[PDB]
């Protein structure tokens, strides 16, 4: 439904897109294969090319200028970058990357996957904890969130780990639950942090001072 | 670029001295500036449709030529906003010329210039990045619920010069500098695209996923998709106005746009009194509707271009939250007063008309209009995807589908819940016909069905069976009173009331019918047809031996299981738990099975 | 209960078959009737806006000649 | 009396045509009735 | 002040039917007004319809008839008719042009206002709420009216819809747990009718606060198409300057169709169904939705059109269009009046679109809502339990067919006959429906809430 | 070839709706291709409709918005409006206009025809023989398609029409006791349906035998009236030319016939019976008539028109028009739909009238005429007795009436019900219909003749 100008500006757009992605999953350049499976776009990106030389190269043919295609490739980075970028403080294994990477790509449509909508799940999640006000709901939400991101972050997203399961199930029913249900509130936290197989599943993840705030939370509606 | 007036008949105005004019362009007529649109040119004469009153219009008036089509500003501040038909805000006219009247020939911007407004960056677009139309380059805050997320105009592409740091921005700042060949371009927050251009995407996708509503009769029986276009006649109390608030309340769906085309007046009040009011949960919280909805509100006492215009605008605001992968669902008020609209301005030209007067193009108008929508993969990087779903609105003079509107819309529409005459007299509500009614994406929510539930295929099938089979048993029962009746034909007349009464009827003004979620549909319908499967097999397998099982014999046996299924709409979603319920109609069924096997 | 359930038969026949005699001879020939009379009108009011248009593109037509 | 009276319209015909289809079915559905009793009259007549 | 001299023409291209063409005119502004002095004297006025180059075509209100095209004077007031307005003006009686027929003077221009209407913007219109209580059952039951709607009055040739329309006059008022001015325009109305509202406002002492306009069926038909207009403008200053509340009674709007219709033909316009302006839509919608409460005034204009349908359907362009743009009607039938029913009102064709909200706890009484919908629903199943006696006979119904005949003729005879001299209150209404809903077992009132049967139905 | 430069014209005399009116053209055709290109370098393409001397008057296919008089520029062809065709186009996917819009390449062309063509020469038709099997049972051992025939699918809005069609597509082709293809024209198909079409016919490998047009319900209506004839052009190459068999399906024909209307409109033409043009008889003959066999050559065109009823009402122009020049009608009822039967064909009302040509020994087996006859009488008893039993229960029936109900029963489930995935041979279809047939003894079946009940009856 495109003009034939319209689609290769496109096609030039993703191409940038690709190489800025890969820049910002990997700074570094650790992910070597990563790499060099969108080399072919790479190499027309990390270079002064100027947009119209591009352009120019996709309407002679010579750079990738099939746009499905494209963004089919697209797309599997841009998911693998949200798994990444979506837990900013607990860091996942080079091997777990290109292990999921793998089967990102080799999943027939992505963007319909059990993979994305746990991606989708998670930055619900995430979205929320950065605008909220520190109430015993919302302290709840940030304690089992840094646990699922932890998690995600160790066993990866692709894998089908029970803890991460149950944490987001848990966690969505609390973030829809009234705000004024304190009572419920506390019993679905109570319930999740009594029933794990960890003394304490929120240690080292949580800084001393959200556990001090679950303490108190925790002593302040029951205590009374 | 100032052409002279040399005719008015009416709200159609003949120019002269325009020898550079192109059609459908804008212009301002007259000292006033009253705004009007280019129809045809003749020479160097133009015929100009004006979207205002053209009284004390005189000749040789001043006409100023503008070099773009009707259009919208397209930006942060449309939220919570409630537009003319041709966008302009009716809430900012007030305030401004603080009166309750509208000026001829007011100007005031469709998005404030003195709002400051909180830009983020993407935070990753570099200066020397190349960027296409459709990129996502920074969002504004604009409230708790709908993130608006500033796209690089469509048909612009280039290299980045400047971006704005992180700030506070007005609409008239500059954001984003870009060149390409040369040519740098400075956009600020707001876009501009014209009303009758479709903005492009880079593919259009099948619809995939249900737009679930709070009406059983609708969705156990003729679901709406996300993308979806249909159509739901008018009939006032019928439902027209419990489903445009429910759809707008509850639906799957992030953007709600309700456009009217020739409301009545007190109606129109109606929905701007309700609009700030209603409210809705979306994360524990209570939030006001308004905040994800932005209406076009245009009155029957309006100018017919703007009458016309009205749709246009609406279904341009769709396209361009769908561009930020918002699922956008589109609710028309009445698509006959824009065929009204067009019998009228086909008329004021002099041109040949069709049927009953209407254009012979009225299906290409309506078809432009439905065809705008469905589930698209976006333009930019992001490799969004986003919907808009269209619900149509053709007021009946009748149940003949002869009807110019009713004919060209079933030619489009996939989805027609069409309301039955007989069934509004009765009271019985929402009223659907249920037999002249079709939905064509059953095919497509097969795959969602049978992923999530698994059971509704089959009970969907089993109860279009009884619908139907009791409409041919109704005839000939009217006729000789049930005299002669097999069995089972006495349990399916029997069924299919108290499907009638207790599944398709619902008090949408009630707690526990204001909306009821489709896990629950579901749940309902299982039963009911649980019991239909076990009532029939009961009578079929004892028939013709010594304990003979009759109707009779089983409602005076398991009365209290009729009473119990006519029961389950009050079970109150919401205030009552999902866990809950499902518990109680397990329950239900095994009470069944139980009495049943008793029976037996 | 031959006599007494056969008197009532030729009562039950004569009511039926006068109710069919009615739907053949009174209700069916009055709905036809108007159903040719509805049909009738609507051509004719179909033949007004023929003769209206036609005279619209006529007057039209001179309208043109006049402005060469 | 000679018409239903039902002012000329394409819902008339409409509503004609299924009034008619209604009374012609019904006009079958009796005269089915009446060949039933008829058979049973006849019987009975015979025993 | 517009102080600059007239231009006079008689430059008269031609005349043709009830249009004047004039040529050589200076500027000619649209919509403009020409007085005209025919060749012995006589005056008339017209509004300019069209304007092309040095060309204007004239509407003459009050008739063309004596025009030549040579010595007829035209001159063009440079202006729009803005008509004079007063809030005086009630207790006057005037022609259809506004002028005096009551032998005072010409109304003293307190103010002018433009005739065409000035649109209000949507966001500051106030939602109508409170109920008008009529004092006939089939409205104050059924269907309700708020102050501030648009409900028409639909009736065909010979039907006392005169004597309902001056009952609702005269019986108008709130619902009580302090009156309306009357703005009323006649278009088209036979001197026998035109004593009969003017009397009966006499006789009440209404005439205080009343403002009649009249165009009467022998007076000229093209300034009808002005009167409406006329009317409303005063109704909104006295609605919106004055704080006054306003019931605006037209007593046709076909013969205002017609009277478009013959200038539409006149200067050869398109038209649509029946040979109506293909405009009709527009220029009823503009004198019908000038009505309403607006925020900060106190005022309101409520108003009851009149429309008689042409061959006693309903679906003829003129009341078409008007259903398209009004909130509802009364809808008086024809069946009811040969059998001396009065008000001979039909309830099932007729709807109040602000009825669901006018009533209910806090305006009338808790059960409002649930007793007009079963009575409603009753009466359409009476009707069709007719519909299948007047074959199947008396003999072949069933004992609930029985009980929905027994309500349907109760229900007319106790609930919609009233009589033009008796007004009932919505409370009373009610009563009256629990009686005729009291025929029916608990078990068929399907359509009542238990609890609200339980509070109300064994009384 | 023409070998003469093109000329390019920037003189406009002006532009209404759809239509742009050129001036000073030198020797212009009528039904001439032109290209616009606007200011802004958008190209559009157009018709010339009229040719009123040096003033020629083009209709373009996309919207006229932005077309000015000033700059725009219109470059003739000098020819009409002929279409490259292939062999290679089977296969491949094209819009309205022909351009391909499956992302493969512009046709490489074997010849070049005129879209409007001619007729066949009636001296030189040969009737039909042999069928062409559908795989739907309900079409196949009922109404036959005979190797020649135009039988239309006529079907109420919101029918199962175009997966009908779609299946048809999937599994038709030769009885097969390589040369078979499929031309598929919708016609103002809209996103939803025009994406099933062609993601069904690529998925299970049937598109090497399709040729797919799709002119969709946002594409200039102008593209859809020479949709049918690029179609029908590309079918009388592949069958005349190639020696092969040609399945024409045009769908949704009403919508055809509406885009004419518009065409007529843009002509000024006066419109005809219920509005539309009075030559729409003689434009759907000179598509439909272009099918058929011809003596001398091997290939053959069988067309199955498919229309939308509006109103459900077969006296409607649209199939009133089409089915007095076509040979019987297959019928898609709606009872069937509602209760859930796929497809949903009725063989009552249904009619092929070459299926006695169509079957028989040589051509499909030797009782299949037998078969078909006493189905047919079968099932109208069945429903007969059905209708009885409503009236005088169950008791009241004999054994033969309780055969008719087990056959009507079976009937429906077996023989109509398919599914969309189940290709039935015109063998096994009339298996099935023994099968029910074995449910009566051989005394009911009165239109067998003896000698094909002792082969075909037992086992």
């Amino acid at each position: 439904g495109l003009t034939s100008e319209q689609y290769h500006s496109q096609v030039v757009g993703k191409i940038g897109y690709i190489a800025r992605c890969m820049q910002t999953i990997d700074p570094e350049n650790n992910l070597k294969k990563i790499r060099e499976d969108y080399q072919d776009v790479l190499i027309w990106a990390e270079k002064n090319y100027r947009f119209e030389e591009i352009l120019e190269a996709s309407k002679s043919g010579k750079c990738p200028n099939d746009l499905d295609a494209l963004s089919r490739r697209s797309l599997i980075l841009q998911e693998l970058l949200r798994l990444v970028s979506s837990i900013s403080p607990f860091k996942m294994k080079l091997d777990l990357i290109e292990s999921q990477y793998e089967k990102m790509k080799q999943h027939v449509n992505l963007w319909k996957s059990d993979y994305h909508v746990k991606l989708n799940q998670l930055n619900q999640l995430t979205d929320y904890l950065k605008n909220a006000a520190p109430t015993p709901k919302n302290n709840f939400l940030r304690a089992m969130t840094s646990v699922l991101q932890m998690q995600i972050a160790q066993y990866g997203i692709t894998e089908d780990n029970e803890g991460i399961n149950q944490l987001f199930k848990l966690g969505l029913h609390l973030l829809a639950m009234a705000n004024e249900k304190i009572d419920e509130q506390y019993h679905l936290f109570k319930g999740y942090v009594k029933d794990q197989p960890e003394e304490s599943p929120f240690e080292g993840i949580l800084p001393a001072e959200d556990q001090k705030i679950l303490v108190k939370t925790m002593i302040d509606y029951a205590m009374p | 670029t100032f052409g002279y007036v040399h005719g008015v008949s009416g709200p159609v105005v003949t120019a002269c001295d325009m020898a550079g004019a192109a059609m459908y362009e804008l212009v301002r007529v007259g000292h006033s500036e009253l705004v009007g649109e280019i129809i045809r040119l003749e020479g160097d004469m133009a015929t100009i449709q004006v979207y205002e009153e053209t009284s004390g219009v005189s000749v040789g008036d001043p006409v100023l030529r503008t070099g773009k089509p009707l259009s919208v500003e397209l930006g942060p501040g449309i939220m919570g906003a409630i537009f003319d038909g041709i966008q302009r805000p009716l809430s900012d006219i007030s305030s401004q010329t603080q009166s309750i009247y509208i000026p001829r020939g007011v100007n005031v911007s469709a998005l404030s210039r003195d709002i400051k407004w909180e830009f983020i960056p993407s935070k990753n677009l570099r200066v020397g990045s190349h960027i296409t139309g459709g990129d996502i380059y920074g969002i504004v805050n604009e409230n708790s619920l709908i993130k608006h997320k500033i796209m690089l105009p469509p048909r612009s592409r280039g290299s980045v010069t400047y971006i704005a740091p992180p700030g506070n921005y007005d609409a008239s700042d500059v954001v984003l500098e870009l060149e390409f060949e040369g040519v740098k371009e400075k956009l600020s927050m707001v876009q501009v695209w014209p009303v009758r251009q479709v903005r492009p995407v880079t593919e259009k996708l099948p619809a995939n996923h249900p737009l679930l509503t709070g009406q059983r009769v609708l969705d156990a029986l003729f679901p709406c998709v996300q993308g979806g276009t249909t159509a739901i006649p008018g009939a006032f109390g019928c439902g027209k106005t419990v489903i445009s608030q429910s759809l707008s309340k509850y639906s799957n769906s992030d953007v709600i746009i309700y456009v009217g085309c020739g409301e009545r007046g007190n109606e129109m009040s109606e929905v701007l009194r309700d609009f700030p009011e209603l409210t809705m949960e979306v994360d524990g919280k209570v939030e006001s509707i308004m905040k994800r909805t932005a209406l076009v509100a245009n009155t029957s006492n309006m100018p017919v271009a703007a009458r016309e215009a009205s749709i246009y605008t609406g279904i341009t605001l769709s396209e361009y939250f769908r561009d930020m992968g918002y699922h956008v669902s589109m609710m028309a008020d009445s698509t006959s007063r824009w065929a009204e609209a067009l019998r009228e301005i086909s008329g004021r030209l002099a041109e040949m008309p069709a049927d009953s007067g209407y254009p012979a193009y009225l299906g290409a108008r309506l078809a432009s209009f439905y065809e705008r929508a469905g589930r698209v993969k976006c333009l930019g990087n992001p490799e969004r995807e986003g919907s808009v779903s269209i619900v149509g609105a053709v007021s009946p003079p009748g149940g003949d589908f002869s009807d110019p509107v009713t004919s060209a819309t079933l030619g489009i529409v996939q989805v027609f819940w069409g309301l039955d005459k007989k069934l509004a007299q009765r009271k019985h509500f929402p009223s659907v016909n249920w037999l002249i009614s079709y939905s064509k994406y059953m095919r497509a929510l097969d795959e969602y069905y049978d992923k999530h539930f698994t059971e509704f295929v089959p009970l969907r099938t089993k109860a279009k069976e009884i619908l139907q089979e009791e409409e041919d048993l109704a005839e000939i029962v009217q006729l000789v009173g049930k005299a002669s009746l097999a069995e089972t034909d006495k349990i399916t007349l029997e069924v299919a009331k108290l499907i009638k009464d207790d599944f398709l009827q619902q008090n949408g003004y009630t707690p526990y019918d204001r909306f009821c979620p489709f896990y629950k549909t579901v749940g309902m319908l299982s039963n009911m047809i649980s019991f239909y499967d076990m009532a029939r097999r009961a009578v079929e397998t004892t028939a013709q031996s010594d304990n003979k099982i009759t109707w009779s014999i089983i409602r005076e046996h398991m009365g209290e299981i009729l009473y119990k299924l006519s029961s389950m709409k009050f079970k109150d979603p919401v205030k009552d738990g999902e866990a809950k319920i499902k518990a109680d109609y397990a329950q239900l069924l095994e009470d069944m099975q139980n009495a049943f096997r008793s029976l037996e | 209960s031959l006599q007494t359930s056969f008197v009532t038969l030729d009562e039950a026949i004569k009511i039926t078959n006068r109710r069919v005699n009615a739907i053949e001879h009174v209700i069916i020939p009055r709905i036809e009737r108007t159903l040719a009379y509805i049909i009738t009108e609507l051509d004719e009011r179909e033949r007004e806006e023929f003769y209206r248009l036609k005279k619209i593109q006529e007057k039209k037509k001179i309208i043109k000649e006049k402005s060469e | 009396k000679d018409r239903i009276e039902i002012f000329p319209s394409r819902m008339a015909q409409t509503i004609m045509k299924a009034r008619l289809k209604g009374a012609q079915t019904g006009r079958n559905l009796l005269k089915k009735k009446s060949d039933a009793l008829t058979l049973r009259f006849r019987q009975i007549l015979k025993k | 002040y517009l102080s600059q001299p007239r231009l006079t023409y008689k430059t008269v291209s031609g005349v043709n039917g009830p249009l004047v063409i004039l040529d050589h005119v200076k500027f000619p502004r649209y919509a403009e007004i020409v007085h005209l002095t025919l060749p012995d004297g006589t005056k008339r006025s017209g509004q300019v319809l069209e304007v092309s180059g040095s060309k204007a075509v004239v509407q003459v209100f009050e008739g063309t008839s004596g025009i030549d095209a040579k010595k007829t004077s035209c001159e063009f007031t440079g202006d729009i008719l803005r008509t004079p307005v007063s809030e005086d003006m009630l207790g006057r009686v005037f022609n259809g042009s506004g002028k005096p027929i009551d032998r005072g003077p010409v109304v003293l221009a307190e103010d002018f206002l433009d005739i065409m209407g000035q649109p209000i913007n949507p966001q500051c219109r106030i939602y109508p709420e409170e109920m008008i209580q009529t004092g006939i059952s089939a409205i104050d039951g059924m269907n309700s009216i708020a102050r501030g709607q648009k409900i028409p009055i639909f009736s065909a040739a010979g039907l006392p819809h005169n004597e309902i329309a001056a009952q609702i006059c005269r019986q108008a008022g709130l619902v009580k747990k302090e009156n309306f001015a009357i703005v009323f325009a006649a278009m088209g109305v036979n001197m026998e009718t035109a004593r009969f509202f003017k009397s009966d406002f006499e006789e009440n002492g209404s005439m205080d606060n009343v403002c009649l306009f009249l165009n009467l069926a022998n007076d000229p038909t093209i300034e009808r198409i002005i009167t409406p207009r006329l009317a409303l403008t005063t109704a909104e200053f006295l609605a919106y300057q004055c704080e006054k509340h306003v019931l605006v009674i037209l007593t046709d709007m076909s013969s205002y169709a017609e009277a478009l219709r013959e200038v539409s033909a006149a200067r050869e316009e398109v038209p649509g169904r029946r040979g109506f302006p293909g405009y009709m839509y527009t220029d009823l919608a503009t004198i019908y939705e000038r009505a309403g409460r607006v925020e900060g005034r106190n005022g309101s204009i409520t108003q009851i059109p009149i429309l008689t349908m042409p061959n006693d359907d309903i679906t003829h362009p003129i009341p078409d269009l008007t259903g398209y743009i009004t909130e509802g009607q009364i809808y008086v039938d024809r069946q009811l009046h040969n059998r001396q029913i009065y008000p001979p009102i039909n309830v099932l064709p007729s709807l109040s679109r602000l009825m669901k909200s006018a009533i209910g706890e806090g305006m009338t009484r808790k059960d409002h809502a649930d007793v007009s919908n079963q009575l409603y629903a009753c009466y359409a199943i009476g009707k069709d339990v007719q519909a299948m006696k007047a074959v199947v006979g008396e003999e072949a119904l069933t004992s609930d067919d029985l009980l929905y005949l027994e309500f349907l003729q109760k229900f007319e005879k106790n609930f919609i006959t009233q009589g033009p001299y008796e007004n009932r209150t919505v409370y009373e209404t009610l009563d009256i429906g629990w009686q005729l809903l009291r025929i029916f077992p608990k078990e068929m009132l399907k359509r009542i809430p238990q609890s609200t049967l339980s509070e109300f139905y064994p009384r």
